[PDB]
RNA sequence: AUACCCUCGA
């Protein structure tokens, strides 16, 4: 065994020791004599012999001497693995520098140097001199000499003075670093230099010196001055046919290399001009270069094509990018794939499997069961049997598939349910049969698609398919627990077809002793399969654990019902099946039926309901013909209206007297409502269009028609299709995005003319070029979030925290978008729950909420829970089984060893395909409470509320919070806490339109300052709109008004200065450019009177941009502490705002520029939390002054907004564990221990302070501040550099570590992935822990 | 007309300017006929009617209209100049002279869709046709699909797979005879006349005297194509659609080749269907046949596929074509020939060996790969010069110069 | 300039006469030209 | 019946252990070392060993004394 | 399937079949009306009847009796084919016309007889003769297996 | 039995 991978720069001695020989001669295959020749690419000397126990003249070819070389053959025998083992190396007449260490974006080699990484260029080009070793000279070590220079010079010292160029000179600057000396005088100018930049690169020096003197790494070795080359079968000449050969890319580079070495040392052995040598020098850099990476300063090409040669780097890099396709993706035996056929005589556990495919893939094992029952002696025989297709393989192949299940997966695999393990049925024809109830976790119609099939052999995998990835077993999606094995479109159709009812149909009336007399009834003919009749069941309910209770009850129900019902298990009442069975009625049924009796009578359910749908949907002759989109009649006239009122509009617009841009949108509003409105219509009449007779008197009923089935039953299609199959199309947009200002009138019915077709060709083309870029990026935003979520796995049980987020109903808007027991269900209680009266224990601790207990809390009036989440959990190297809650995908707990990191990327991953003012008005009636507001009660009543921060809320009844909105700053409100207001009442008389200035304070104001002309203008509008007084801008006042700012200083009615409490200056608020003060200066000012009143995306890019906490283009500005505010000197150009916290004075205020428009107003409470200027936050900001759980509630709300836009039900517990992994580092900022800023994961530092408090000192335990990174820095941040080589950027994380001297203990899912090993999770964590047994304890 | 290739956008370069269609695509490009997938928009179909301009670019017909009736004469008119004219719609109120009776007729002026009254409009659509392609024009009733089923369907079309028994649409658009006569998989009659003889390899025909030169009066020997492979492996053959004595025109059709039925165009074939779910049979989009959709063998289709030896110069020795390959069973011998080749028209099982190749003696010979199996129809032998003609070959070409002599015989008779 | 401070209206790559379609003739032509450039050049080596 | 996954791994509550150690029984019953607790209705080692785990006769204790 | 309809939002199939009833009623038609040993004026009229119902021109009495109109009525036997243009096709009144010309129903629909159990499907469904194809995309070429 | 290019399906 082995462990700890270590990556470091090769030494020349151990680049000599992993070689064979030296690699001298440029050519590999003589053209007379097919064997490789002395010295060259593929000589028998270094790499091996081309036979396996063979020699080059075959004096020795016995199979005894496996170690022993000839004395004419001094190729040693030995077998023909070896290969690809042995390697050579080339020895160089002069260094070379590594291209890798020299062109990555910080320069290894230039930052060891402290020289930029152009005068190395001009170095290694031969365009300038270096000096080394100065001594007693005017001239430094750093200092760059040219041609001329150089000769004056040397012209005026002579000696003493050593000048090079080339690499060579770069390989001397090397190794004559000595580290120590450079660690300890940068250490000490490290503190003495303030500046922030100069700090950071100095901070940088002193890591990588650090880095260098641990990892036991020498400086010199940057500079290779001996290369090895890759064992010929890695770099191998395939033969074409016809006597060519193949020869690869990396055979021609090292031809060029070889030919180049040969000729540097043949031109220096004969004293060639110093131009020429230097010229020679060049081109074997440049050659190797070329050998280990292309395209970075040169871009070498090959011959006789424009296709660069594909370097090492673009080796290690694999195909599809970085992604490695060999390591990772590993094409396997044992499969087959086919075109899938839906079978709807397949149990849920089963699939169909061709006889040829089954035949082919069990091979193996069919033989091994001919020759255990003797009817095969040779293979030969059982090939000839199994080839032949005799009567007899056909038994042993059904008992070698009888209990063997098989793995099937459609091409794009977005989710763990899109390969699932079937138990093989041999079926007649080429095509894999499908169970029609897993198409929609597969996300596979029948139009073509094809499956791989895979035939697991050890009996782990066996198990492991049986009892992890059976179809049975994933019922309930991952990413929420409603389930996905659900009936689909026809299964659908045919449930809600039994279950409808007629007015008036054949067999309504009388009653039916049991089920079975219904069915005997009904197949008998003697009854609709839909009519009104009454029926005694027997059905048993669970109402208490334990304990089944049965009872007989007469019901008055639909035939149709009472059928479906003998088909629904004995847990489950009848008033479940009584309705009309819709797709999402079926699945709430299903959901309910799994939480109820359980699973394996849940499947049974399942296989049945899907049973009786195709059979009834079978029975129902239910088609789609033209008759069945029924075009509304009053649609001519609703299109004959408008078009008269387009035509009046454009007449108007003809007259001059309506503008091309209103006229636009007014048109557009009118075609949206006349579009609404006929859609409406439409609706109404197709929904009622039936008319039936009930014993005399004709009465209406719910319709028949197949199409209004079709959407009313879910089962497939949508009011937006109806609405274009039977209703006018309505407006369409350019591909400027412009709504077109004319409608399509016409439906799919009546048919299109030509030009609405072509503009339905705009919209349709839009939406089909998105398509495959939405899939794209989805794609790669999976395959980011796998890559920084992969090493989260459930470990412990109970970290022991009792941190958690506060879960509350998401009522942003007048209505509740997501009530609370959605929210907490599955999820654990962090604290205690308490009754709306305390210290009544409700639920009392980690209790896992189930459904009794979310029904339990919805009983009561619970409104707020603090949950445990995964971005709790402090525990170290995991997650806890109880911050991390319910498992999705099972009923109960998750269990150790579950990778709910991988779970979570795949659950968010999934569904990114299906993506691409003035006053409060109440909705409904209930008790208003405030939360979060500081507002002083005003002179009459009007409790104007200046702080930014405030709501308002209508609690209802019981307690529960039903409706919650923004109060603004400004806001009069008829205050009446504990009063209910009807709804619709206008409770907050807030009218902004304007920054208005309150006035907690009141008295005559003395507005000192107010210039006439320099500071104010008393400009009235026309009609006397205001008898007020408008500030001078500064730029348009004079040159001494620019200075002056008008000031209302506080005066009481008599004189008397008052002040703001908390500071002794008065509220002396400026005012500043474009105010409106009403207000007479020295007229006494109620409290909270307005003084200065200064007038004011979607889909995958976005939930990229979240989970990247990328920064926009504008961010939002936010209050970095809380306290007094001040205003900003816009004379400088930039807003300086000082805060003077009242608790302890920050003079420290940053300068915002006025680019953007800033709508803060001096002299309020600052609000570090709060918001300073509009726009979009940074996630950032948020995360360093809100905190952890303010950040992970706002991302979470910002990434469902965008999942629930399409309706995509997510659970949250996936975003937070990869906002979990993305806060996974922590940046320090008095270290004591460490260096002064570091990213360092917050398990190390927490390690360290845990270690360091019982230890030296105490004062020795580190602060730090949580830092967020995105997930594509995140995942290529992490300790292991194996993880991070297969993501992106290979060659810059391999440089990094090799400097680093980094060691990968593989401790991670794709480490044991790559290297083939026992994944950490899952079943592998038992060989895991037994292996840690083994070697941590001895 | 395709986007990508030499100075061309790359699939990188994709964005969505290019990959959306434009006002300006109007009866030049067609808009619905796109394939789907990478390149999207990038690869585009001329419409009907498109026609390139002297300069380059493309260009569309048009009619001229007056203030009071519908000129006859038309106009082919690029993009650029279509900005002054304003263009109506290829349907139009008519007062059976031309003049539009209508009060709004659908027009564009400077590509914005509005309505115009007649006196005002300037130019006039050719047919509705015009603005699809080729393949999308083939579409009945297209006007009730939309554009996304429209593409996926013309783009289907395009993929269709000649049965044994071609079956004319019996709904089709009439554009089936003009795609039909335009390819050049129907055998059309250059000259007119009446036909001498038939048969199912040949036609010949006496050409009328009136279009015909004074000496050699009738003289048109149409070879019909035989079983021939095709580049995606299917057949093409063609047969005769006419009797002997029946006068022919220029231009007639004399014999339909793949997926054609008379001179029309037919890829498919015609059944009776049902739209009702079926035990869950056609559960997504799945489709249930009855058994005598194979009985009456309609879908049934020829595949031709093609093996190739060749005699490589192989350093020891050239490598020879011969039926004693070293280690050979008889029964394998059996179903070859004394030169090593399978005699034409024998049934190949999986593993047989259809030629015999003997390289130093080891065995190059050609054998069916395994699930291939089939009947040989044809063997083709091409020898190096200065190199021994086999008895193959000369019986091959004898059999072609036979033909060659019959058929000059009785065009001399 | 002009387009800058205003007076007319900048290109679109949209309009179908903005771009052009090509032939088997244009770029048969093209490689034809190239060919003959390269023939040219070598005479003129050798032709001088 | 059925290898019952259902009400097995709900009392272990891991599902992970049930696999390893019918993976380790199945072993056992293939090397014919012990006797299946539960009489053969003709299923194949694994099926059988996970009706044993389902059935409460064998356990890792029980399977440990076997071993 | 039906429900493939209203979701790919194309309801070109659902009138090409109801055209397709039409045609195979009217060659039916035809063929029965040669069987029973017509007189070429009867065909001649049925077929000017079919000719001149809604759209095109009718372009007989320029074929003579007993060739033209024969070998006519022969090919046409097999169903009489309609060609509907891109957007200047069959209205629906003109199908409807068609079909209860070619005594068939006018909605094209009627109630389909089960094939196992052979009772009478309790709402009619549509049937007609659909132009199907067969693509290059054969499962034979599809399986493969390692 | 290695790399590009083209085309096609989900
Ligand atoms: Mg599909």
């Amino acid at each position: 065994e082995f462990d700890a991978i270590r990556i470091g720069l090769a030494s020349p001695e151990m680049i000599r020791s992993w070689s064979f020989g030296e690699v001298k001669k440029p050519e590999t295959i003589n053209y007379r004599t097919f064997k490789p020749e002395r010295d060259g690419l593929f000589c028998a000397k270094i790499f091996g012999p081309v036979k396996d126990y063979e020699c080059l003249c075959g004096k020795y070819k016995r199979l005894k001497h496996r170690g022993v070389i000839c004395e004419k053959c001094g190729v040693e025998v030995a077998l023909a693995k070896v290969r690809r083992e042995r390697m050579g190396h080339i020895e160089l007449a002069s260094p070379v520098a590594h291209i890798w260490f020299l062109k990555s974006l910080p320069s290894r080699i230039g930052l060891l140097l402290d020289m930029t990484l152009r005068d190395i260029e001009r170095v290694l080009y031969f365009e300038s001199y270096v000096v080394i070793d100065p001594g007693m000279t005017t001239l430094e070590k750093g200092q760059l000499l040219n041609d001329e220079q150089y000769f004056e010079a040397l012209e005026e010292f002579g000696d003493d003075f050593d000048a090079r160029m080339g690499a060579e000179a770069v390989h001397e600057l090397l190794n004559a670093i000595d580290l120590e000396h450079e660690i300890g005088r940068l250490r000490e100018e490290i503190p003495q230099t303030n500046s922030e930049t100069k700090i950071k690169k100095l901070s940088k020096r002193l890591k990588l010196m650090e880095a260098f003197q641990g990892s036991g790494n020498k400086p010199e070795w940057m500079v290779l001055t001996v290369l090895p080359v890759l064992p010929p079968d890695l770099r191998p000449l395939v033969p074409l046919d016809g006597g060519r050969f193949a020869t690869s890319d990396l055979n021609d580079l090292y031809r060029r290399v070889i030919n180049r070495n040969n000729r540097l040392k043949r031109l220096l052995d004969l004293a060639a001009p110093d131009i020429i040598v230097r010229n020679e020098k060049r081109m074997l850099q440049e050659a190797v270069d070329a050998l280990l990476d292309n395209g970075r300063r040169g871009r070498a090409i090959t011959g006789s094509n424009k296709r660069p040669l594909k370097s090492l780097a673009d080796m290690i890099k694999g195909k599809q990018g970085r992604f490695r396709q060999n390591l990772l993706g590993k094409r396997v035996d044992y499969s087959g794939r086919s075109v899938i056929t839906v079978g709807p005589t397949l149990r849920l556990h089963q699939c169909g499997l061709p006889k040829k495919m089954a035949l082919e893939l069990f091979k193996p094992f069919i033989f091994g069961k001919l020759e255990g029952r003797g009817m095969a002696t040779t293979i030969k025989a059982a090939k000839k049997m199994v080839e032949r297709e005799l009567p007899e393989v056909w038994d042993v192949l059904a008992e070698v598939i009888r209990e063997h299940p098989v793995l099937l997966n459609r091409a794009p695999t977005l989710h763990r349910l899109g390969i699932q393990a079937f138990e093989p049925v041999l079926i007649e024809g080429k095509a894999i049969q499908l169970h029609p109830l897993v198409c929609a976790a597969y996300n596979a119609d029948f139009d073509g698609d094809q499956m791989a099939v895979h035939v697991p052999l050890t009996l782990e995998a066996q198990l492991e398919a049986r009892a992890l990835m059976m179809s049975t077993n994933n019922i309930l999606s991952p990413a929420n627990g409603e389930p996905i094995i659900v009936p689909s479109q026809d299964v659908v159709m045919g449930l809600y077809y039994m279950t409808r009812e007629a007015i008036n149909a054949k067999g309504e009336g009388m009653a039916f002793a049991d089920l079975q007399e219904v069915d005997r009834a009904y197949r008998s003919g003697q009854a609709s399969l839909h009519a009104r009749v009454k029926v005694r069941i027997n059905e048993k309910i669970k109402g208490e654990d334990g304990q089944l209770t049965a009872n007989t009850r007469i019901v008055d129900t639909t035939v149709g019902r009472a059928l479906l019902f003998q088909v629904v298990p004995a847990g489950l009442p009848f008033d479940v099946v009584n309705q009309s069975m819709k797709k999402k009625a079926i699945s709430k049924l299903i959901n309910h039926c799994y939480r109820v009796v359980g699973l394996k009578d849940t499947v049974i359910f399942a296989d049945q309901l899907m049973y009786t749908g195709f059979a009834y949907s079978t029975i129902s002759g239910v088609s789609i013909g033209v008759n069945d989109f029924v075009i509304p009649d009053e649609k001519a006239r609703i299109i004959n209206a408008a078009t008269d009122e387009v035509k009046e509009i454009e007449s108007q617009y003809a007259s001059g007297l309506v503008t091309q841009g209103e006229k636009y949108n007014k048109v557009i509003d009118l075609w949206s409502k006349a579009n609404d409105e006929v859609s409406k219509a439409m609706m109404a009449n197709l929904s009622k269009e039936k008319v039936v007779d009930r014993e005399g008197k004709e009465v209406d009923q719910e319709s028949f028609n197949s199409m209004y089935m079709m959407a009313d039953s879910g089962a497939r299609g949508s009011a937006a299709q109806i609405r274009q199959l039977a209703g006018m199309r309505g407006l369409m947009a350019k591909p400027d995005g412009s709504i077109i200002e004319t409608p399509i009138t016409a439906n799919f019915r009546e048919g299109l003319n030509v030009l609405q077709y072509f503009i339905s060709t705009h919209g349709a083309r839009k939406g089909l070029a998105d398509t495959a870029l939405k899939t794209a990026n989805s794609g790669y935003l999976t395959r980011r979030l796998v890559d920084v979520a992969q090493d989260l796995v459930v470990t412990e049980i109970d970290c022991g925290t009792e941190h958690g987020l506060l879960m509350s109903p998401h009522i942003e808007g007048g209505d509740v978008v997501e009530p609370l027991g959605e929210r907490v269900l599955g999820r654990v209680i962090a604290r205690d729950v308490f009754k709306p009266g305390s210290d009544e224990v409700i639920v009392p601790a980690g209790t896992l909420i189930d459904e009794k207990w979310v029904d339990f809390l919805e009983v009561m009036s619970v409104d707020e829970v603090v949950v445990r989440s995964p971005i709790t959990c402090e525990t170290r190297h995991g997650i806890c089984a109880m911050c991390y809650g319910r498992d999705l995908a099972r009923g109960h707990r998750v269990n150790i060893g579950e990778a709910v990191g991988v779970i979570a990327a795949q659950s968010i991953g999934e569904p990114g395909t299906q993506l691409t003012a003035d006053n409060v008005q109440v909705k409904n009636g209930g008790t208003i409470r405030l939360h979060n507001l500081k507002h002083v009660v005003r002179a009459d009543g009007a409790l104007v509320a200046v702080s930014r921060s405030g709501e308002l809320a209508v609690a209802d009844d019981f307690g529960r919070e039903r409706e919650r909105y923004k109060l603004p700053y400004g806001a009069v409100i008829s205050v009446k806490e504990g009063d209910k207001v009807d709804p619709g009442a206008i409770v907050a008389k807030w009218d902004p339109h304007t920054h208005p200035i309150v006035t907690e304070v009141d008295g005559t104001v003395a507005f000192v300052g107010m210039e006439e002309g320099i500071t104010v203008k008393r400009q009235t509008d026309e009609l006397t709109g205001l008898t007020n007084i408008e500030v001078m801008d500064p730029k348009d006042r004079p040159a001494a008004g620019k200075d002056i700012r008008p000031a209302v200083k506080l005066i009481d009615a008599a004189g008397k200065d008052l002040l703001l409490p908390g500071t002794d200056v008065p509220a002396q608020y400026f005012l500043p450019a474009n105010a409106l003060v009403n207000l007479t200066d020295g007229a006494k000012v109620s409290i909270g009177d307005v003084v200065a009143r200064i007038p004011q995306t979607g889909g995958l890019p976005r939930v990229a941009d979240l989970f990247e906490a990328r920064r926009p283009k504008e961010p939002s500005i936010l209050a970095e502490i809380s306290g007094t505010i001040s205003f900003g000197k816009e004379t400088k150009g930039k807003r300086r705002l000082v805060i003077t916290p009242n608790d302890g004075s920050d003079p420290y205020e940053e300068l915002i520029p006025k680019w953007r428009h800033l709508n803060v107003f001096e002299g309020e409470q600052v609000n570090r939390g709060e918001v300073i200027s509009d726009g979009p936050s940074n996630p950032h900001d948020i995360l360093r002054l809100l905190g952890v759980s303010s950040l992970a509630k706002y991302i979470v709300n910002e990434i469902q907004d965008v999942y629930r836009l399409q309706g995509v039900k997510i659970n949250d517990k996936h975003i937070e564990t990869i906002l979990r992994q993305m806060l996974r580092k922590v940046e320090v900022s008095e270290s004591g221990d460490s260096s002064f800023i570091k990213g360092d994961q917050v398990e190390l530092t927490q390690v360290l302070e845990e270690n360091e408090q019982l230890g030296t000192e105490d004062k020795f335990p580190a602060k730090y501040e949580r830092v967020l990174l995105g997930i594509t820095k995140a995942s290529l941040s992490t300790e292991s550099f194996i993880s991070a080589a297969s993501f992106q950027e290979t060659t810059r994380v391999l440089t990094e570590a090799a400097v680093t001297g980094k060691r990968d203990f593989l401790r991670g899912l794709k480490e044991n992935v790559v290297v083939g090993r026992l994944i950490p999770a899952g079943t592998g964590l038992a060989y895991h822990s037994e292996r840690k047994r083994q070697r941590d304890l001895g | 007309v395709s986007a990508l290739g030499p100075g061309g956008l790359t699939r990188e370069r994709a964005g969505f300017e290019v990959r959306d269609v434009h006002p300006t695509h109007y009866g030049r490009v067609c808009p619905i006929e796109t394939p789907e997938g990478p390149n999207i928009g990038l690869i585009n179909s001329l419409a009907t009617y498109a026609r390139t301009n002297k300069y380059g670019f493309l260009e569309s017909p048009y009619r001229v209209v007056k203030d009071s009736l519908v000129t006859d004469e038309i106009v082919f008119l690029s993009a650029i100049e279509e900005a002054d004219h304003v263009i109506a719609q290829a349907s139009a109120t008519l007062n059976e002279k031309g003049q539009l009776v209508d009060e709004l007729v659908a027009v564009r002026h400077l590509n914005e869709f509005t309505v115009k009254a007649p006196e005002d409009v300037t130019l006039m659509d050719v047919s509705p046709k015009q603005v699809v392609s080729v393949a999308a024009s083939l579409i009945p009733f297209l006007e009730h699909d939309d554009a996304n089923r429209a593409l996926m369907g013309s783009n289907m079309q395009r993929q269709a797979v000649p049965t044994l028994r071609a079956d004319k649409p019996l709904v089709g658009t009439g554009m089936e005879r003009n795609v039909a006569r335009d390819s050049g998989v129907c055998v059309v009659a250059r000259r007119g006349g009446v036909i001498d003889s038939v048969d199912a390899s040949r036609v010949v025909v006496r050409v009328a005297d009136d279009e015909v030169e004074t000496g050699e009066a009738g003289v048109d020997i149409y070879n019909l194509t035989k079983y021939t492979r095709s580049n995606q492996n299917t057949c093409i053959n063609q047969r005769p659609l006419v009797s002997k004595g029946d006068v022919v025109a220029r231009g007639d059709i004399l014999a339909d080749g793949p997926s054609t039925d008379m001179g029309e165009l037919a890829l498919g074939q015609n059944m009776r269907v049902a739209f009702m779910p079926w035990n869950g049979f056609n559960f997504e989009d799945s489709i249930c046949l009855s058994e005598r959709v194979v009985q009456e063998d309609r879908f049934t289709t020829i595949h031709i596929q093609e093996l190739t030896c060749v005699a490589r110069d192989t350093k020891l020795g050239p490598e020879e074509i011969t039926a004693d390959i070293p280690n050979v069973g008889e029964a394998a011998l059996n179903k070859l020939d004394e030169a090593g080749i399978v005699y034409v028209g024998a049934e190949v099982q999986a593993g047989d060996i259809l030629v015999g190749k003997v390289t130093p003696v080891k065995d190059t010979s050609l054998r069916v790969p395994t699930g291939t199996k089939g009947t040989v129809i044809d063997v083709q032998v091409f020898t190096r010069d200065g190199v021994e003609r086999d008895s193959r070959a000369l019986s091959i070409e004898k059999m072609q110069l036979d033909q060659i002599r019959k058929d000059l015989n009785e065009e001399f008779r | 300039v002009d387009i800058r401070n205003g007076k007319g209206i900048v290109d679109d790559i949209d309009h179908l006469g903005n771009r052009r379609v090509r032939c088997v003739g244009e770029m048969a032509e093209n490689q034809f030209r190239v060919g003959l450039v390269r023939v040219e050049r070598a005479v003129k080596e050798r032709l001088s | 019946a059925r290898v019952t996954v259902e009400d097995c791994l709900d009392n272990v509550d891991n599902r992970f252990e049930l696999v390893m150690l019918a993976t380790k029984r199945a072993r056992q019953l293939a090397t014919g070392g012990k006797e299946p607790k539960v009489a053969w209705e003709n299923d194949k080692p694994t099926v059988v060993a996970l009706r044993e785990i389902a059935s409460g006769l064998v356990d890792e204790n029980v399977v440990q004394q076997e071993d | 399937n039906p429900l493939g309809v209203p979701s790919r939002m194309n309801v070109g199939q659902i009138l090409e079949t109801h055209l397709g009833l039409a045609a195979k009623g009217l060659g039916e038609k035809i063929n029965r009306m040669l069987e029973e040993q017509r007189k070429v004026a009867e065909l001649r009229k049925f077929l000017h009847e079919i000719y001149n119902e809604i759209g095109g021109r009718e372009e007989n009495l320029d074929e003579l009796g007993d060739n033209e109109i024969l070998a006519l009525a022969k090919n046409l036997r097999g169903g009489v084919p309609m060609a509907t243009p891109v957007f200047d096709g069959a209205k629906e009144r003109e199908i409807k016309a068609m079909l209860k010309l070619a005594d068939l129903p006018e909605s094209g629909q009627m109630r389909l007889f089960d094939g196992r159990t052979g009772n009478q499907f309790e709402r009619p469904t549509t049937v007609g003769y659909m132009y199907m194809l067969k693509l290059n995309h054969l499962v034979d070429d599809k399986m493969h297996a390692r």
